[PDB]
């Protein structure tokens, strides 16, 4: 191979390993906060859905 | 001139007309936190795949 395939190929490699490892970091990073502050979409460990409630009018009225 | 009721009527769901106001807020509730955003947009395919150490795909 040619000293310009080979360089060229090297720098499309570093290119794409560069990029995953900066998704790498900032997967990192996202997961770090969506685990301290709660707000993403991930660990979100279940709560009681609140379509269970009955909202008739029960026997006594203070409820 | 006062008639008994019949079996079935003292058990009846009456409509009740009144001047009091409806209670906005009986529960005394406090404001709901707000939600977590919604998820939006196109599902994109994984920028260089599943980038697990070196697999490419
Ligand atoms: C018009 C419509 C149709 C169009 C058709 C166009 C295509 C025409 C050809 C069709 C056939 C295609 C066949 C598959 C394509 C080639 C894939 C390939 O070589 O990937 C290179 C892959 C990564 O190299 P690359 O240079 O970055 O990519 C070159 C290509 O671009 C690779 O491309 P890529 O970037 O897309 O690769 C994706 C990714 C690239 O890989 C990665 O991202 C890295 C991770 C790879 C796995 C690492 C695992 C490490 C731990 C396990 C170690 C196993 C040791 C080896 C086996 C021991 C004995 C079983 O691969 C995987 O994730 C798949 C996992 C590995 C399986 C590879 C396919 C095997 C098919 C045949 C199986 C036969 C048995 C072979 C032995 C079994 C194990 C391979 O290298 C390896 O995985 C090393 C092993 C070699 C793979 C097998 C070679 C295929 C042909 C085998 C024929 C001889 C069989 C001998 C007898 C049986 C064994 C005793």
């Amino acid at each position: 191979d040619a000293p310009e395939k080979n360089y060229e190929r090297t720098m499309a490699i570093l290119q794409i390993e560069s990029e995953k490892a900066e998704l790498r970091l900032k997967e990192l990073e996202v997961r770090r906060l969506m685990r301290a502050k709660g707000d993403g979409p991930w660990f979100q460990y279940p709560t009681i859905d609140k379509a269970l409630i009955d909202h008739s009018p029960k026997a006594t009225p203070d409820n | 001139g006062w008639v008994r009721p019949d079996l079935g009527e003292l058990s009846k769901v009456t409509k009740v007309k009144t001047d009091r106001p409806l209670p906005e807020n009986p529960y005394h509730s406090r404001a709901r936190p707000e939600p977590n955003p919604e998820v939006e947009g196109d599902l994109k395919p994984a920028r260089h795949g599943s980038r697990l150490f070196f697999w490419t795909m």
